[PDB]
């Protein structure tokens, strides 16, 4: 015949539950987020005062800074040391000009002593900064190439005509040559040179080593590899012609997949500051001292009012040192703590009864 | 020719011609920010889903044009919508013109930047990519998701088995698979009487000949009057049925007596008179005699029976007919001694008291419904006469009589029986008969050829003819023919009142009959005043002097009687806005003749239609097809509302096409009325059934769906927005293409669709038991725009939460990382945004669902592993050039975590704890019915629950 096929699911009477919310059982849910959120943010705000951090803006070393140790002024370092709230200590820095070098607009070594009154437990990180240096713009954030990247020698309509992430502006210069590492993200690296040590100014015969391996996450080794081209198809793009000179030769291609401060710099950071790690180490504590850092200004940054600083910190396991979220956390149980107990006022004060069939909007009027 | 037909009715609307202008403005010309090749499987995936369903439509029709009220709502609010995201775009072209206007950036050194002149030129290119941008806040989903969500309700609809009826074989077919959220907004229900309140079914019980009563029957009508009187029902009853079985043998002694009949079966005998049989011998003399005898006749010949064998018997006839009357009044003939058998070549043979003699049947000017009446021409041997036999309606009898050739005793006398039998409760006919020369028979046969062979509309043609031949008439006689109730029409009445429905019954029967139906299936009761509107001469005599004045007086008299009202615009525009079930007990009886004239005027109609937005009840009888679908239309168009016309038969199917949800029922007359309707049930009661459950629950799903689809965009389309702040509304994505097309493909779809599909309030029994449930969808409390405007509201909120919280984790020093390495990159914080985005979403959805199945469950948390998962079958391919690892990296980071839980609490507070305040101290009237569940007072009664079915076992409380 035609009778349907009589089924939980045709008959809409799937097994369910029907949660109302009465306060009974909202209530205790409500002081159960309340204290579990509150226990979490104090856990978080804790764990976080502990962190202990170094940021010194030094791009100002070239006309701020002399050829003597003077300190640095207080707009440039931020000092956080949590045993050591009242920890002033300015820090010093000197100027040791490179004339030499050709391109006056950054050129030289800015020299930068700070003085750490405790350690860095044995996972040291040392980034970098660069503050209104904006990464994130349409047309730069697409201009690099995937097929250069995963090492492929992709000709001029490979790496140019592509669709979407193509090296549009910076594809071939005039010889005919393909800029190997294209794109304006390639191109615009950052140039400063960070030591591989922090000289110790105290006990010279102990100095703390740091390395630029580890850097990068080692799973970037599966999409960065060595290029297959052949020093005859490829140029330096054109910012990184005081770095290679003389071009391309037989042994100076650079080999983009141990080169990990490229693959940091192939990010982009989304936001206007830039924090990329530059040199790490992982097996010694860094004990508490006058240390120097010997940066070698390459950077031009005064020419759009950007900052660029280094930043040693030690970490956390929610990263670096940020109030937010101990904040938040306590914020959240907070304000479920004061709906529950706005609840429980107004349900002793104004409290209706439950199942009440006379209350049922038909039954009143 | 389907791809071409198809593709044309998809691009008639402004989703699928703008993501066809995204997909050519990220290709043809290519700025060069896009994936353009997948850009497309959004749009190209769901015109193919379109297509399958269009290709099940026409399968479906090798196996009229209605929209829901919700539909064109949402018509409003997908502009609302586009609103906004052209403010988007306004506001982010602005910021990057003037952004690119500035003159110190690191765009001048380290991006090959130049000013092109006058930057309002990449201003306008930024306005043209942020188009692009937020490709997601545009409803492109939205209409395949209410399609599929409309599709599955009809179907559900379909194969429910409480709405079909065993006897007929027939489900409750939709034949409309888009309206059936209309059924929970319904407010007045037009109801025809004698097939849909009652079955058609017939048995002839008294008849008045020759100004002489005859016939007794104590039927359930009549009990039902004294009842209302106020005499005991049952203690006259039993003596009533005593005495009914008494003469009922003694006249089938007397009618075995009489003669030899062939048909005559005393087993299936309904007419009672012993009085009849007594007169046909001797009992009121020869004319009485002769008048009993000419009036039978005129019964057994006057209509359209077909003859055929029965399969069981060989000798037996069936009398088939398609006028269930006509089947009643050939069936008493028959048993009373005139049996009507065969029919041959010409005319009709007729057997009278046991010999046969054929007739001549030259004319069959057939029943119309708007005829109201029916007549036939027999030839009279000898110069032969002619004998038109007319039947039909009284008041049309009356209307087409003769003035002189009429006792005028006689008149009054069948004018009070058929006056005492329809308030009885009995449909009353009356019999005319013509008696025409040769002459005059000669000429009108011309004229009814001359009008039949005509072309170009020949029923108007025949209609003058007739009413040209029918003007002269001399009455002998009406009959009474009783009509059952249906199943359960009490019961379904009692609940379609509670919930608030108005039911207006348009008749075609007598106002008597009418009324006592009324009082029988409960729609009018005791202490209630009948207030009604007839012009009748002996008041009219008194009102004024002449009609369509008199009705004018009548209604602007009760108008300022009973309430304070009186008819004018101001009062018509103040009534528009109520929507309230009436208080007042008052219900309108008006004829068709006074409908016509309420009817005619702009003014008047005014006047009648405030008169009835009151009284609760509205009875109009007598009324043609025509004038049912004017009141339906003047109904619906002043005073805009939603309405249902119920019925079966040629004439409710102009009443049924004239309304908002029109029900068809299979009926005993052909299913004429079945195949041009909505819906199409087998009997009344499921009407209830129909409305209450499966109406009011559509209309709060897609109340709930569609608002909950528009926020659920607008959270993920605005964290883009939020972002252009960081990069100077230029035109980066946050969001990873994958990501941007994903998201309302896969990761947040199916959650909304269920709780539209699956969401039930309270259960079938609940809906059935608290029918007073359905008044919000009455009074439209579920869906306004409002609601709608505060649902985008909590959207842009969510959006802010979901994106300035990732960002807030960043912001300090751009290292999230438990090893310091870097998350930075755009899509990772993307990535954060997204998992936020779509868990939060998901969870409103959840707890806005009324009820957690486990179907819809586990497809709310497959949404969010499918985030999880695809995030971590993306990452892990090389395909994904530079989001390489975003999987591993992110969700093993606890800033992730972290971020995550506290991100979702801070999105589902305010709404929860809003939710919190109303259902504890501003409990709507399903939240107090849920805390009654709960507790359990709806513990007794069954799982398939339906009061309006006779054979149910009685509830134990
Ligand atoms: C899930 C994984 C992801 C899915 C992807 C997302 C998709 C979203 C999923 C949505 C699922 C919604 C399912 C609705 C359930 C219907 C049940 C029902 O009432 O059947 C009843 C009536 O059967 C019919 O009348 C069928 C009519 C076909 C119309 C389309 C039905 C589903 C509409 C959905 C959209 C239409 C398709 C649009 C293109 C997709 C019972 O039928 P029966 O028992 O067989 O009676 C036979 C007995 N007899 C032979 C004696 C008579
Ligand atoms: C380190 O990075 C620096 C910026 O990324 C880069 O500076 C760029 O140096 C090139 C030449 O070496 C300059 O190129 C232009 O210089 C002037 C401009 O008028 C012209 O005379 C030249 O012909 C050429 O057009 C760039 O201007 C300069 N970058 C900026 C922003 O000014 C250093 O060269 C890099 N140094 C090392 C050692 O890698
Ligand atoms: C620690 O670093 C300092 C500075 O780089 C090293 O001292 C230099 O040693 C070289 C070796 O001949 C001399 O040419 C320089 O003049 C020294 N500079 C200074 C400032 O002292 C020192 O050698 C390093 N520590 C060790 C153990 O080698
Ligand atoms: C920390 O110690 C590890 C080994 O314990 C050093 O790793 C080696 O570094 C040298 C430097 O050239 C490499 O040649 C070796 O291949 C490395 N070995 C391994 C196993 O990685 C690391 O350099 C030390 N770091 C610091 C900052 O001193
Ligand atoms: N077969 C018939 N022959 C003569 N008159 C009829 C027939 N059927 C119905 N009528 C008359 O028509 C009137 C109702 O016609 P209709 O418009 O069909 O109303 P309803 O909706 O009650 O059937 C009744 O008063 C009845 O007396
Ligand atoms: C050097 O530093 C001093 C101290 O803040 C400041 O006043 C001065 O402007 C700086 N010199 C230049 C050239 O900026
Ligand atoms: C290759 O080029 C580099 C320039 O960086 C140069 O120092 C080196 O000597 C060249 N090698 C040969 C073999 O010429
Ligand atoms: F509803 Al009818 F004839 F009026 F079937
Ligand atoms: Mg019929
Ligand atoms: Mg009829």
């Amino acid at each position: 015949n035609r009778r349907p096929k009589e089924d939980a699911f045709t008959q809409q009477r799937l097994a369910a539950i029907n949660p109302v919310l009465t306060p009974r059982t909202v209530l205790p849910l409500y002081l159960l987020i309340a204290v579990v959120f509150v226990i979490v943010g104090g856990c978080i705000l804790a764990q976080n005062s502990k962190v202990d951090e170094v940021t010194i803006y030094y791009q100002d070393c070239m006309t701020n800074a002399t050829s003597s140790w003077s300190d640095i002024p207080s707009e440039h370092w931020q000092f956080v040391f949590h045993k050591y709230k009242t920890y002033n200590t300015a820090p010093q820095w000197r100027f040791v000009d490179d004339e030499s070098d050709d391109f006056t607009k950054q050129r030289g070594t800015c020299q930068i002593r700070f003085t750490t009154p405790s350690d860095m437990k044995n996972n040291v990180y040392l980034n970098y900064v660069l503050e209104k240096f904006a990464a994130n713009h349409r047309r730069y954030v697409l201009s690099f190439s995937e097929d250069q990247i995963r090492g492929e020698d992709a000709s001029y309509e490979t790496v140019h005509d592509a669709t979407g992430i193509n090296c549009k502006p910076l594809s071939k210069n005039a010889d005919g040559k393909i800029y190997y590492p294209c794109g304006l993200i390639a191109n615009s690296m950052f140039n400063d040179t960070f030591p591989l040590q922090l000289t110790n100014v105290g006990d010279t015969s102990n100095n703390y080593s740091l390395t630029n391996k580890g850097i990068n996450w080692e799973s970037d080794k599966k999409r960065y590899k060595k290029t297959k081209y052949n020093y005859t198809q490829i140029a330096p793009p054109p910012y990184w012609e005081k770095m290679y000179p003389d071009g391309y030769n037989e042994t100076n291609i650079p080999d983009i997949q141990d080169w990990e401060e490229f693959q940091n710099w192939m990010r982009p950071g989304a936001f206007d500051k830039i924090t990329k790690l530059i040199r790490i180490n992982k097996n010694d504590t860094l004990p508490a001292g006058e240390y120097q850092l010997d940066i070698g200004l390459h950077w031009p940054v005064l020419e759009f009012n950007g900052k660029k600083g280094i930043y040693l910190t030690h970490g956390s396991h929610l990263g670096g040192r940020n109030p937010f979220l101990g904040i938040v956390y306590l914020i959240g149980g907070c304000i479920c703590a004061a709906m529950a107990l706005i609840l429980l006022t107004f349900w002793l004060f104004g409290g209706r009864k439950i199942a009440d069939a006379s209350s049922l909007s038909w039954n009143m009027k | 020719t389907f791809l071409p037909k198809n593709i044309l009715f998809q691009f008639h609307n402004f989703a699928n011609v703008y993501f066809l202008v995204l997909i050519i403005l990220g290709a043809f010309q290519i700025f060069g920010v896009t994936n353009p090749g997948l850009s497309a499987v959004p749009l190209v995936v769901i015109v193919i889903i379109t297509a399958i369903k269009d290709a099940i439509e026409d399968s479906r029709r090798t196996v009229p044009t209605k929209k829901s009220r919700i539909s064109r709502e949402l018509n409003f609010s997908v502009v609302i919508n586009f609103v906004l995201l052209f403010i988007l775009c306004f506001v982010s072209g602005i910021a990057n013109g003037v952004y690119y206007d500035k003159k110190g950036r690191s765009r001048f050194s380290y991006e090959f930047g130049t000013i092109a002149g006058s930057a309002a030129t990449n201003g306008f290119v930024s306005f043209w990519v942020a188009v692009i941008l937020y490709q997601s806040l545009v409803p492109i989903s939205l209409y395949i998701s209410v399609e599929i969500i409309k599709t599955a309700q009809a179907a559900f609809i379909y194969g429910d088995v409480l709405l079909y009826n065993a006897k007929l074989d027939y489900p409750c077919t939709p034949k409309s698979w888009n309206i059936s959220d209309d059924l929970g907004q319904v407010e007045y229900i037009f109801s025809d009487k004698t097939g849909t309140l009652t079955q058609n079914v017939m048995e002839f019980k008294k008849c008045t000949i020759n100004g002489v009563s005859y016939g007794r029957a104590y039927t359930e009508a009549l009990a039902g009057l004294r009842k209302r009187q106020g005499i005991d029902v049952e203690t006259e009853g039993r003596r009533e049925k005593a005495e009914i079985a008494k003469d009922r043998d003694t006249m089938i002694d007397e009618l075995r007596a009489l003669s030899g009949n062939s048909q005559f079966y005393p087993e299936e005998v309904t007419f009672v008179s012993k009085e009849f049989v007594r007169d046909l011998k001797g009992a009121s003399g020869e004319v009485q005699q002769r008048c009993c005898e000419h009036f039978m006749l005129a019964l057994a010949l006057c209509h359209s029976v077909l003859v055929e064998a029965n399969p069981d018997n060989p000798k037996k006839l069936d009398l088939k007919a398609q006028s269930p009357d006509e089947a009643a009044l050939v069936a008493t003939a028959r048993d009373v001694g005139f049996s009507f058998v065969g029919k041959t070549k010409k005319g009709l043979i007729i057997e009278m008291q046991g010999i046969q003699k054929e007739f001549e049947i030259l004319n069959i000017l057939e029943f119309n419904s708007s005829r109201k009446r029916m007549s036939c021409i027999v030839k009279i041997p000898g110069e032969p006469r002619a004998l038109l036999i007319c039947k039909g309606a009284d008041s049309i009898i009356y209307s087409r009589l003769s003035r002189q050739s009429n006792s005028e005793a006689i008149l009054e006398k069948t004018a009070l029986h058929l006056e005492q039998y329809a308030t009885e409760g009995l449909r009353t006919l009356c019999i005319a008969q013509r008696e025409l020369s040769w002459s005059e028979y000669e000429k009108w046969n011309e004229k009814y050829d001359i009008a039949a062979a005509s072309l170009a509309n020949r029923e108007d043609e025949l209609e003058v003819v007739a009413d040209s031949i029918e003007r002269e008439l001399i009455l002998l006689g009406g009959t009474a023919i009783e009509d059952r109730l249906q199943d359960g029409v009490p019961d379904c009445i009692e609940l379609l009142a509670e919930a608030g429905i108005k039911l207006w019954v348009l008749t075609g029967d007598k106002v008597e009959t009418a009324i006592n139906i009324g009082f029988s299936c409960n729609l009018l009761n005791n202490e209630m005043e009948l207030l009604v509107i007839k012009t009748t001469g002996d008041d009219v005599k008194e009102f004024g002097s002449e009609p369509s004045e008199i009705v004018d007086a009548l209604l602007s008299k009760y108008l300022k009687e009973y309430f304070n009202l009186t008819g004018s615009e101001e009062e018509i525009f103040e009534a528009k806005k109520d929507h309230e079930f009436p208080k007042g007990n008052y219900a309108i009886v008006i004829d068709g003749d006074a409908l016509k004239l309420a009817l005619y005027g702009e003014d008047i109609r005014r006047k009648f239609l405030l008169l009835c937005k009151n009284c609760r009840a509205v009875l109009c009888c007598r009324v043609s097809p025509s004038q049912k679908a004017a009141v339906v239309k003047l109904v619906k168009d002043s005073l805009d509302v939603m309405t249902l016309a119920i019925g079966d038969g040629s004439n409710d199917v102009a009443m049924i096409q004239s309304a908002d949800v029109g029900i068809g029922i299979a009926g005993e007359e052909g299913r004429q009325a079945v195949m041009c309707s909505d819906y199409a049930i087998g009997q009344f009661r499921y009407l209830a059934r129909l409305v209450l459950v499966h109406g009011r629950w559509s209309y709060k799903r897609l109340a709930e769906m569609i608002p909950e689809f528009f926020y659920k965009n607008m959270i993920f389309a605005l964290a883009l927005f939020w972002y252009g702040i960081y990069n100077d509304f230029d035109g980066s994505y946050l969001y990873e293409y994958t990501y941007m097309m994903f998201y309302n493909l896969a990761f947040t779809s199916l959650p909304v669709i269920f709780l539209g599909i699956l969401d039930q309030d309270v259960n079938d029994t609940i809906s059935l038991v608290v029918p007073q449930l359905y008044r919000v969808g009455i009074l439209r409390k579920e869906w306004n725009q409002r609601k709608f405007l505060w649902y985008m509201l909590d959207g842009l909120y969510q959006s802010i939460i979901c994106f300035f919280f990732p960002y807030l984790v960043y912001h300090k020093n751009m290292i999230v990382t438990s090893n310091g390495l870097g998350l930075d990159h755009r899509y990772f914080v993307g990535v954060y945004v997204t998992t936020i985005a779509v868990i939060s979403c998901n969870t409103y959805v959840l707890l806005h669902q009324y009820r957690w199945d486990w179907f819809s469950g586990l497809f709310i948390a497959l949404s969010c592993l499918v985030v999880f998962a695809w995030t971590g079958i993306w990452s892990s391919a090389i395909a994904s050039r530079e989001f390489f690892k975003a999987a591993a990296r992110i969700y093993g980071a606890p800033s992730f975590w972290a971020v995550f839980f506290v991100a979702v609490l801070f999105c589902l507070l305010p709404r929860f704890t809003y939710d919190s305040f109303q259902k504890f101290f501003y409990p709507t009237d399903v939240e107090i019915v849920r805390e009654m569940w709960q507790h359990g007072h709806f513990d007794h009664y069954p799982p398939g629950y339906d009061p309006t079915d006779p054979n149910r076992p009685k509830v134990t409380k």
